DNA sequence: AGCTCAAGTAGTTACGCCGGTCAT
RNA sequence: AAGACCAGGC
DNA sequence: AACTACTTGAGCT
């Protein structure tokens, strides 16, 4: 239906994602004084959306709490130990 | 992977509270946190003890021989 | 619990803390020849060898 | 699809960025040494010079890249036809195995079939063309 | 980052993260901060056995 | 601190027009270049400059 | 420095300039070369008077010219006088050169 | 080549969207050199958006 | 310079002397062709470019999403829509001022105040 | 990307250097089996070639010129030739294999 | 260093 | 026939300490 | 029993 | 992967 598209590295170039579907979005006719400070979406050109930013992880920091608030090169690490841990690898 | 007997924490029994708890959800349709309080689990560590579990046991059960 | 070691509440650890089942699997096979001489599994002992 | 060589193209540009003698010249599979591009096309089915800067430059005003391609041309200027051409590429036993490496070894992609001698010139000019676009900080 | 008009070199594009860890990384921030400290792993990873041989 | 926590907010904020500024006055020629720099690397020393002594 | 002058800003300077390496090719915006048979007027016209000032207080037939930078004269710091001067001596008595001021 | 593209362009896009041309295929337009970038290839990562 | 080829035989055309006369000449080495000097102008280096900032701008350059929005005005129509850029001349030497487009007419105006351009 | 080699791709291949101086057709790509002497073949599962230390292959056959067996190719879990492909829930739990 | 500032 | 000068081409050596799987 | 390869540890 | 050693090649009297 035209509502979602499969972006190469190549195309990637020539587009121009948006963020946070919402806010980055509707017009401006006060804030929060705790959140982590936003930039901003001044632009109209926009041709895509980001299904969610927390998809640009793969399986290891996915399990990863608050991963955006650690030292990168840490989150690296346990990206690390997680496949060292121990639990169930199958039920049979 | 079954109930764990007493909490680890504290030591306060919880084999039996499995079931009570499960059911308290599944009928009475109360949220979690509630379930616990009127089971009596009080401090978090018992808490956490029931609230976290996953009951693995139901699955290998459902092999055969 | 000083330079990255923990201290772990041994009473916890008795109701079963942290405790891990380990398997391990030792495989053999009987070797044979298209010369038909076979290998064996039983209890050996003495035995001229 | 199909067998899948790996022999890659390269289209030199001698003369560093200074002495006087900046010619262009490219390496085909199997052949020892290199050819001066000017060659490479009258030896595919481009006789004629600007008609050579033809595939290379779209744009007849834009003196300097052409400027570049002149020292080119005289390089090849010794060479005046498809014969000749596709003979330097080293009687009769070598002009018909010039043709051979031509028609299933260069720029092999595209097709290796025959009468499309046109479009992979087309190509190498596209490619001295992206050669000149960088030497020229653009 | 395709998130960026062209051209723009300011600090927000360039690399600079303006929050506290208290408080969190947009991706962008998030992001460019690991490509960042990637390059620090790199060399714990490579001038770990060079400097050895400048050892011996 | 509840308060500190914004005099910083906005210590990022001059920073960063401390920058646009520099950045406008660039997109114009408006400056000359410190012997033995590049125009374009002329302008990177200050924007760097700029930023880690508001960081700092 | 040497042990005398020590903070002298200029005196810096004025050694800077004897040491750095400049090449004519680093002063140079362009050079071009016209056919100018005439060794007593151009083709040219911002270069008219040019001839004429330089007869007072055999060649070839072919020009070569050189553009060189306002700016590039000021940092580096030159002189037509010196370029020149430089050149012609380079070449010596097998190459005649004029310029401007 | 193509003469005015502004249309091929925002009408394979159209084919894509529909599905006649495989939601794997890459299409690039750089107007800004004047190209235009067709891969059907087998190993491009893609994402969704 | 724009140099020229010639009819007949379509090749690169070299330069000699009108001695007797005085006055350029150009010709083939194919045939036999000469035609006089078209400028007196024969062979330019340039070492400081200029040339190749506006780079190719179809009328599409208002349809690259990726390119930054001004709301300003051009010395002629007077608009409120356009796109920019740097120079495209990739010299780590070049300097930083913005050339304009406007999505009502196609023209090429700056921002810079030391110089001034038409090209 | 496996199924695009069985499905396509594997036909591709067989078909363009072949004829000899003898021609080759469409292929055949069967489901997993166990050819051992003092048995007819077993068609085989997962689970088991895992314990008995086996491989998960199924045979090729190709309408050769003037049908014809060539090969075994070791296919992959969860694909289409794996019988796990369709399953359901309650389907592997007897398979003993893990959902 | 790498992820404070360039000096850093 | 012969000689200095530059370039090519050849070749070499590199890294601390500590379970699984495969096959001659 | 010796080797090779992959993996992982500070 | 980068250098540095060693010997060779081509330009030049
Ligand atoms: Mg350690
Ligand atoms: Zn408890
Ligand atoms: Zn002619
Ligand atoms: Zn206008």
């Amino acid at each position: 239906e035209g509502l979602v598209e499969y972006i190469d590295a190549e195309e990637e170039e020539s587009i121009l994602i948006a963020m946070q579907p919402e806010d980055l979005e509707p017009a401006e006719a006060d804030v929060d004084p705790a959140k982590r400070i936003r930039v901003s979406h001044h632009a109209t050109t926009f041709t895509h959306c980001e299904i969610h930013p927390s998809m640009i992880l793969g399986v290891a920091a996915s399990i990863i709490p608050f991963p955006d608030h650690n030292q990168s090169p840490r989150n690296t690490y346990q990206s690390a130990m997680g496949k060292q841990a121990m639990g169930v690898f199958l039920t049979n | 992977m079954i109930v764990p007997v007493r909490c680890f924490s504290c030591g306060k029994v919880v084999g039996d509270k499995w079931e009570s708890y499960l059911n308290l959800l599944q009928e009475d349709e109360l949220d979690e946190g509630t379930a616990l309080s009127r089971l009596g689990l009080k401090r978090y560590c018992c808490r956490r003890m029931i609230l976290t579990h996953v009951d693995l046991i139901e699955k290998f059960l459902r092999y055969n021989p | 619990n000083q330079e990255d070691s923990m201290i772990m509440n041994q009473s916890s650890i008795d109701r079963g803390l942290f405790r891990s089942l380990f398997f391990r699997s030792y495989m053999d096979q009987e070797k044979k020849y298209g010369m038909s001489i076979t290998e064996t599994f039983e209890k050996p002992q003495r035995t001229n060898t | 699809k199909g067998s899948r060589f790996i022999s890659t193209l390269q289209v030199k540009l001698y003369g560093r960025e200074g002495s006087s003698a900046r010619t262009i010249k490219a390496t085909l599979p199997y052949i020892k040494q290199d050819i001066p591009i000017v060659i490479i096309f009258r030896a595919l089915g481009i006789i004629p010079d600007g008609e050579i800067l033809e595939h290379i430059c779209y744009d007849v005003n834009d003196w300097q890249m052409l400027e570049m391609l002149k020292p080119c041309v005289e390089d090849g200027f010794v060479i005046q036809d498809r014969e000749t051409a596709l003979d330097f590429i080293g009687k009769e036993k070598r002009i018909q195995y010039a043709k051979d490496i031509l028609q299933k070894e260069f720029l092999p992609h595209i097709t290796q079939l025959e009468g499309f001698e046109s479009r992979k010139a087309f190509f190498l000019g596209y490619m001295i063309n992206r050669l000149l676009l960088c030497a020229l900080d653009r | 980052l395709p998130h960026f008009s062209k051209d723009d070199y300011s600090p927000e594009s360039k690399g600079f993260v303006e929050n506290s860890y208290l408080r969190g990384l947009t991706p962008q921030e998030f992001f460019f901060h690991a490509m960042g400290g990637r390059e620090g792993l790199i060399d714990t990873a490579v001038k770990t056995a060079e400097t050895g041989y400048i050892q011996r | 601190d509840g308060p500190t926590m914004r005099e910083i907010t906005e210590t990022i904020a001059e920073a960063k027009k401390k920058v646009l500024d520099v950045t406008k006055e660039a997109q114009a020629n408006l400056l000359t270049a410190k012997h033995g720099m590049t125009l374009r690397e002329s302008f990177e020393d200050n924007v760097v400059r700029f930023l880690n002594e508001a960081r700092d | 420095l040497e042990p005398g002058h020590a903070a002298d800003q200029e005196q810096a300077k004025l050694i800077r300039s004897a040491i750095e390496h400049t090449t004519l090719k680093s002063v140079t915006i362009a050079s071009e070369i016209y056919y100018d048979p005439d060794p007593r007027s151009t083709v040219i016209p911002e270069d008219e008077e040019i001839i004429q000032l330089h007869f007072s207080l055999q060649q070839s037939p072919w020009l070569l010219r050189l553009e060189l930078d306002r700016a590039a004269m000021n940092d580096k710091d030159l002189t037509m006088g010196q370029v020149g001067e430089r050149i012609k001596q380079t070449f010596k008595n097998d190459l005649f050169v004029i310029w401007s001021e | 080549v193509h003469r005015n593209p502004a249309r091929l362009m925002e009408t394979l896009r159209t084919l894509r969207r529909k599905g006649d041309i495989n939601p794997e295929v890459s299409m690039i337009r750089d107007i800004r050199e004047k190209e235009l970038k067709i891969f059907t290839d087998a190993g491009r990562v893609y994402r969704p958006l | 310079t724009t140099f020229r080829f010639c009819r007949d035989c379509n090749n690169m055309l070299y330069p000699r002397e009108d001695k007797e006369n005085n006055r350029l000449l150009f010709e083939c080495r194919t045939c036999s062709y000469v035609e006089e000097a078209g400028s007196p102008l024969v062979y330019r280096h340039e070492l400081i470019t200029n040339i190749g900032e506006t780079a190719g701008v179809v009328q599409d350059i208002g349809s690259d999403p990726t390119l930054p929005r001004s709301d300003r005005e051009c010395p002629k129509c007077h608009s409120r829509e356009n796109v920019f850029f740097q120079s495209q001349q990739r010299r780590k030497d070049t300097s930083m001022v913005l050339f304009f487009v406007c999505l009502s007419c196609s023209h090429i105006f700056t921002s810079d105040q030391k110089n001034k351009r038409t090209q | 990307s496996f199924n695009q080699f069985v499905d396509y791709t594997l036909q591709d291949i067989i078909c363009e250097d072949s004829t000899l101086i003898i021609s080759f057709g469409k292929i055949y790509v069967t489901k997993p089996m166990v050819n051992e002497s003092d048995g007819v073949t077993h068609a085989l599962y997962p689970q088991e070639a895992r314990l008995r230390n086996l491989t998960y292959s199924s045979g090729l056959f190709v309408d050769v010129k003037k049908k014809v067996f060539i090969g075994r190719l070791p296919i992959m879990l969860r694909s289409k030739n794996c019988y796990l492909s369709e399953a359901t829930e309650s389907d592997l739990y007897k398979l003993k294999e893990c959902p | 260093n790498p992820i404070w500032g360039i000096g850093c």
